[PDB]
RNA sequence: AAAUAUGUAAGAAGUCCUUGUUACUUAAUUGAACGUGGACAUUUGAAUGAAGAGCUUUUAGUGGGCCAUUUUUGGUAAGCA
RNA sequence: GAAUACUGCCAGCUGGGACUGAGGACUGCGACGUAAGUCAAGGAUGCUGGCAUAAUGGUUAUAUGCCGCCCGUCUUGAAAC
């Protein structure tokens, strides 16, 4: 019973088919991302050419970052922040956009900054600060074996599969999002850009919905 | 901030009783898209019975200046709230573009009447196509034939904390 | 024992994602788009330039 | 001194209403309650017997006992830091069936009908309710709907 | 030497420390307060049902 | 700062590694913590948790309870397991030929069991006979039969046994207990 | 006649079919309540989160409070009540 | 018919600076290689100089920069005139 060569070679081969499946899946995801965004651009161009207006779909995903600290919070926004898992300043979470979640975001408007994340900032968040919740422990991802062990029941095999499930809000978004530990970001590297934070972003402050400017803030804080 | 001009076109949400609402359009000076859409919904809530939950925005487009290197005279009609009431004013500004003209307008109102961005309403801004329709002396002063003037008392800021000669303010 | 970070450290980047090698090979980060000659309508441009 | 009687602060609560005073109609006597029905409590000031207390006005409970002219209802009352169980004997003029329960039962029977008809094909029934999703892409046209430009209106007195 | 008369300050915090736990509901709730003419017949009905089931699965 | 949703640093509240200083009990919990770690049978974890228990959480199990448990059908040849002590009962007259594994046996219970043809077995012999609890039956004594739980939760309209030293007439049978003297509870 | 607060429901202890008990009830196997047997399972019946869930015993200290935003009472007012 | 600005992306390249080197046979995931093997791939190694002593360091006194109200108690509140 040598047991160090045959099983090792079988394990290496099995990893080779796993790597091939991950490679072709990522090729398909890249193709569908670029065709989707180019189709949106061409649809806007054709609407302009025909003289109509192209109203694009409302975004189905937000990223929410807690901005205010933990002292002096009223109980209803405090409970909503605990239910959205924002128990620390500079902590972020993806939220699927629904009326039921928009009412929570309206409740905790003065203590968060949220917006519509892009593929680049989602990829940078999961790649740099990527932590899974494995039997109530915070485990860094760092290898696809962890992700296919814990989310492989729901089809997710790799980190880019998890990224795809986040960005295209699929059938198992809830499972993927609860598998993801809340993101612990730092303070922004270039500052907040405003002299005073706790006004609305429309008022020249920081809280509220900076609907597409959240990518700059999150990339500075990440 | 440094202002940009947008057109914002929106409408009410379509119902079965009335599809195709009337697609209202407005021109907003704002820092970005979020502030532009917020000001759009603010003025439509002042005008018609609609709000953001009951309506939608079909288009937002930046309108940059057609001739950004032509020197124009603009007449601007403005509402502002003072500490005791609401007043209408007409000010005219000689400047090269609409966004810069309304930037100097906001600075002028904040300087001379202590009126804030939340208090100023921009009724309209329009280029005055003909001279002698200019009605203010402070801009009619710069429309004379062969305008030239000197700049007395030049002050040159120094980089060193010590200067080795008495400076001159000749220009 | 130590979290090595992708987006630097191309070894662990290739460990997580095999597609990154052919992404860098084909240069899909800088991909040239196909040009279309569509022109907007006159009603669109006059609505844009309307005062 | 202070006054906390049984019907204190019940003035507008136990007024009848505008222009529907007088005797009560016979549907409240013809309605049938069974044990386990879920009922709303709203007192009728015209009937002084079997009246609920002012706490239970607008409360919803479960029938546990049926007698000759009254109904026993179970309410959960918050006392301090827990809920206690309260049993009330109320005449049937002060109760009516809760409509949310019958709406939910209609959803149950229509849901079972959908599952039963779609079990013959296996077409991913998707029986859970979903909330208001964000509205998707659309193309709005300007044929007969050219945009109208609006401006803020100047100030006037209007008196 | 007057003093504070009454307040409800801190009371909801004290309540929500250990929560407002909902009471535990059970299958077969208590039959006290139910009508005695109903219970007197219900006893005989269950006795006959138990005898019939015992004779069926004896 | 963290907005804590729970109490930090709290113990689990479940007793491990029992408070007794009995060296043979420590040997037994060593054997059964090995078995619970590696035999992946739920029986070993159950008896390992039962080995930690205090005296009032280990009530005695009578031979009448053992015989009543053996009269369940399909359970005549099972091995009875009592993590605790086994006392006898003179209220029963016939006893089957069982095997009973327990911590302690009283003299009467051991005499009854070996007189009926059965056998008394310790927990380590139980472990070497059935490492994964094959064909066993765990019995537990009645916890709520103690004298102390009579007075637990005493209050009005509870019927819950006042803490009293002397009983009889004129020892708490008066005002507050009959309506002829004031009220009734 | 609002806004904010507030009760209940969103299933398996459920739904449907068939027929057993009774001293209750009905003109009447009519109904009431509890049942036998059978069918419906992971989108099992909205969202989000769960950090374990539930239960018991015993005992300490405390039972002078005060301040801020908002609502508000007496007072001309108060760092007043 | 172009350019440029603005915004955004690159699993594009590359220069300078600071702090950290935890762990201690091997095991894992990978990469470059046909292969042997190699590697920046589950945490620092290689080369060199000076000194080998009060030189670094410890202790203690002093000086300097910034900070620091008297303890215990009652109290809503104590450095309390
Ligand atoms: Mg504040
Ligand atoms: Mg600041």
């Amino acid at each position: 019973a040598e047991q160090v060569a045959a099983e090792r070679a079988a394990r290496k081969a099995a990893n080779k088919e796993k790597r091939a499946i991950i490679l072709e899946r990522n090729a398909a995801y890249q193709k569908e991302y670029e065709t989707a965004e180019r189709n949106i651009i061409q649809a806007k161009r054709d609407a302009k050419a025909a003289g109509s207006y192209y109203v694009e779909a409302q975004h189905k995903l937000v990223f929410v970052v807690r901005i205010k600290g933990i002292n002096k919070i009223p109980p209803k926004p405090r409970k909503v922040l605990q239910l959205l898992r924002l128990t620390r300043i500079n902590s972020g979470t993806f939220v699927k956009v629904t009326k039921a979640t928009l009412e929570l975001l309206k409740l905790i408007e003065p203590y968060v900054a949220y917006g519509y994340p892009s593929y680049s900032t989602i990829r940078q968040l999961v790649y740099k600060r990527g932590f899974g919740k494995i039997n109530k422990q915070r485990v860094p991802l760092s290898d696809n074996a962890i992700i296919e062990a814990n989310l492989g029941k729901y089809g997710i095999l790799s980190i880019d599969d998890l990224i795809h499930e986040i960005i295209t809000v699929g059938p198992h978004f809830k499972q993927a999002n609860n598998f993801l530990w809340p993101f612990k970001l730092s303070n922004p590297s270039g500052g907040w850009g405003v002299p005073r934070k706790f006004k609305h972003f429309i008022q020249g402050g920081s809280f509220g919905n900076r609907e597409e400017f959240i990518n700059k803030l999150v990339k500075s804080m990440n | 901030a440094h202002f940009k001009e947008y057109q914002v076109i929106g409408r009410r949400l379509p119902t079965e009783s009335v599809p195709e609402p009337k697609l209202f359009r407005m021109r907003i000076f704002a820092s970005n898209e979020v502030i532009a859409k917020s000001r759009y919904w603010y003025f439509l809530q002042k005008l018609h019975k609609v709000k953001k939950a009951s309506g939608e925005i079909v288009s937002i487009n930046q309108i940059n200046e057609a001739h950004p290197t032509k020197v124009k005279n603009f007449g601007v009609w403005v509402r502002y709230d003072s500490r005791s009431g609401t007043h209408n004013m007409y000010k005219e500004i000689r400047d090269v573009s609409r966004v810069a003209a309304v930037e100097t307008l906001y600075q002028d109102m904040a300087a001379r009447h202590r009126a804030r961005f939340r208090s100023i309403h921009i009724l309209k801004v329009a280029e005055i196509e003909k001279t002698a329709d200019v009605k203010r002396q402070y801009v009619k002063q710069f429309l004379t034939k062969d305008l030239k003037f000197p700049l007395p008392h030049r002050v040159q800021k120094s980089t060193k904390t010590f200067s080795y000669k008495r400076p001159s303010t000749f220009y | 024992v130590l979290k090595k970070n992708p987006l630097k450290n191309k070894q662990v980047l290739l460990r997580l994602n095999p597609y990154a090698k052919v992404f860098a090979a084909e240069k899909l980060g800088s991909k040239k788009a196909e040009k279309t000659g569509t022109k907007p309508a006159a009603v669109f441009t006059e609505t844009l330039k309307h005062d | 001194g202070k006054s906390h009687g049984y019907r204190s602060r019940t003035r507008y609560m136990f007024q009848r209403d505008f222009r529907k005073h007088g005797a009560v109609h016979l549907s409240t006597y013809l309605k049938v309650y069974k044990v386990g029905d879920i009922v709303d409590i709203k007192a009728n000031g015209s009937i002084q017997k079997g009246m609920p207390h002012k706490f239970y006005q607008g409360k919803t409970g479960v029938v546990y006992n049926v007698t000759k002219s009254s109904v026993g209802v179970i309410i959960n009352k918050m006392v301090g830091n827990r809920y206690l169980e309260k049993r009330l004997n109320l005449r049937v003029e002060h109760i009516k069936h809760s409509k949310c329960r019958q709406e939910f039962l209609e959803r149950v029977k229509a849901n079972a009908a959908k599952r039963a008809e779609a079990k013959a094909q296996g077409v991913a029934v998707q029986l859970k309710r979903q909330p208001a999703q964000p509205r998707e892409s659309r193309i709005v046209s300007t044929e007969g709907n050219v945009p109208q430009t609006l401006a803020p209106v100047p100030y006037e007195t209007f008196i | 030497a007057k003093s504070k008369n009454h307040t409800a300050h801190n009371q909801t915090r004290k309540a929500h420390r250990n929560g407002i736990k909902k009471p535990k509901t059970y299958k077969y709730p208590s039959l006290k307060g139910v009508d005695p003419k109903f219970r007197r017949n219900h006893k005989h009905a269950l006795h006959g049902t138990a005898k019939a089931l015992a004779a069926a699965k004896k | 700062g963290i907005d804590h949703t729970s109490k930090q640093h709290k113990r689990s509240g479940h007793r491990t590694a029992p408070k007794s200083d009995n060296v043979y009990l420590k040997l037994l919990v060593k054997l059964y913590t090995f078995l619970a770690r590696r035999t992946d049978a739920p029986f070993n974890k159950v008896v390992l948790k039962a080995l930690f228990l205090s005296k009032i959480n280990r009530p005695p199990v009578s031979v009448s309870r053992i015989a009543r448990a053996l009269k369940q059908e399909g359970a005549a040849n099972k091995t009875v397991v009592v993590v605790g002590t086994v006392t006898d009962d003179a209220r029963i007259f016939e006893f089957p030929k069982t095997t009973v594994a327990a911590l302690r046996f009283t003299a009467g219970a051991r005499a009854k069991i070996v007189k009926a043809g059965g056998e008394c077995i310790t927990l380590d012999q139980l472990a070497v006979r059935a490492p994964k609890g094959q064909n066993t039956l765990i019995l537990r004594g009645p916890r709520n039969s103690r004298e102390a739980v009579r007075h637990f939760g005493m209050g009005p309209h509870k019927g819950k046994a006042p803490r009293i030293l002397s009983t009889g007439r004129k020892f708490e049978r008066a005002r507050g207990r009959r309506r002829s003297k004031g009220f009734k509870v």
